[PDB]
C-alpha cells in the first residue's frame, strides 16, 4: 500500500508509458 | 484456446 | 477492449484473471489491491438470472499476465482463493448497484516487475479526479468487438461522461454508485470494455503524486462500443468504507 500505484517499469525508473499524456492533458 | 496451466494450481 | 491496443509490458501490473478451473476459460478481470487482496465486480461471482454462483474452489487468480491464453513461466503466479465477500447490497435483481466483491487469497503473491498493486482513492483525490471530461484508462483481455479476441492484455483511454447523459443513454436506473464513460458520437473518436473485461479497473494516474488510483470496476453496458452508449463502472470511492471494514475484519 505504501509503494501502490507506482509501476516497477514505468514510474519507478521515470519512464512513461506510450499514452499515459492522453489522460494528463485532460486534468484540466 | 488456453495452454494447460501446471497441475499443482488445479490441486 | 473495443478499439484498445496492446499493452506494454508491465503496464498495467494490478491487472489481475479471474480463471475458471474447469473448463479452463477466461471469467472476468480484477485487480490486485495488496498482497492478499483482488477486487472485482460482484457479478464476476453472483449473477443468478444466467445461474451464476462460483465458490472459492472453483477459481484461480493469475496475476502478472500479458498473453491472454499463454502460460507465462517465470512471470505469472496463479493463487487460490481462500474467501469470497460480496456487498451485502450488491442488487442483482435490478441494475447492479453496488457491484463490487473482494477475493482474499489463500497465500500472498510476490511482487515484482510485472506484479505490483493500484491505488484505492481517498475522498479528495475522488472529488478532484471524477468530473466528466477527464480520462481514466481500462484494461482487459475481453472481446476486441460486439459481434475476435486478443493476444495480449489491451488497454484504451476513455472520459467520463457527464451524469445526465449517462442517464439519458439507457433505460436502466443509474445510482450514485456507478459512472459512465466513453465518447459520445460527435468526438471522433471510440472505445469500450466488452465481453470478458467486466471486473477489470478503470484507473486514473494522479497529477498530484503521479500514482495510480482505481476509480471504478468494469460493471456493465448494452452492447459494446455502441453509438450513444457508455460504459458503466462500480464507483470504487463510494464504496471505500465496505473495502475497509473487509479487510479490517477479515
Ligand atoms: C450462492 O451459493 C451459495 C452456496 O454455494 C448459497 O449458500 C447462496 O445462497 C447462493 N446465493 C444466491 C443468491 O443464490
Ligand atoms: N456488456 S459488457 O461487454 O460486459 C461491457 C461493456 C462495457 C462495460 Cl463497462 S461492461
Ligand atoms: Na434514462
Ligand atoms: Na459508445
Amino acid at each position: 500500500e505504501a509503494d501502490c500505484g507506482l509501476r516497477p517499469l514505468f514510474e519507478k525508473k521515470s519512464l512513461e508509458d506510450k499514452t499515459e499524456r492522453e489522460l494528463l492533458e485532460s486534468y484540466i | 484456446d488456453f495452454e494447460e496451466i501446471p497441475e499443482e494450481y488445479l490441486q | 477492449i473495443v478499439e484498445g491496443s496492446d499493452a506494454e509490458i508491465g503496464m498495467s501490473p494490478w491487472q489481475v484473471m479471474l480463471f475458471r478451473k474447469s473448463p479452463q476459460e477466461l471469467l472476468c478481470g480484477a485487480s490486485l489491491i495488496s498482497d492478499r487482496w483482488v477486487l472485482t465486480a460482484a457479478h464476476c461471482l453472483l449473477y443468478p438470472p444466467w445461474d451464476k454462483n462460483f465458490t472459492e474452489n472453483d477459481l484461480l487468480v493469475r496475476i502478472g499476465k500479458h498473453s491472454r491464453t499463454r502460460y507465462e513461466r517465470n512471470i505469472e503466479k496463479i493463487s487460490m482463493l481462500e474467501k469470497i465477500y460480496i456487498h451485502p447490497r450488491y442488487n442483482w435483481r435490478e441494475n447492479l448497484d453496488r457491484d463490487i466483491a473482494l477475493m482474499k487469497l489463500k497465500k500472498p503473491v510476490a511482487f515484482s516487475d510485472y506484479i505490483h498493486p493500484v491505488c484505492l482513492p481517498d475522498r479528495e483525490t475522488a472529488a478532484s479526479l471524477l468530473q466528466a471530461g477527464y480520462k481514466g484508462r481500462v484494461t482487459g483481455w475481453g472481446n476486441l468487438k460486439e459481434t475476435g479476441q486478443p493476444s495480449v492484455l489491451q488497454v484504451v483511454n476513455l472520459p467520463i461522461v457527464e451524469r445526465p447523459v449517462c442517464k439519458d443513454s439507457t433505460r436502466i436506473r443509474i445510482t450514485d454508485n456507478m459512472f459512465c464513460a466513453g465518447y459520445k458520437p460527435d468526438e471522433g473518436k471510440r472505445g469500450d470494455a466488452c465481453e470478458g473485461d467486466s471486473g477489470g479497473p478503470f484507473v486514473m494516474k494522479s497529477p498530484f503524486n503521479n500514482r495510480w488510483y482505481q476509480m471504478g470496476i468494469v460493471s456493465w453496458g448494452e452492447g459494446c462500443d455502441r453509438d450513444g452508449k457508455y460504459g458503466f463502472y462500480t464507483h470504487v470511492f463510494r464504496l471505500k468504507k465496505w473495502i475497509q471494514k473487509v479487510i479490517d475484519q477479515f
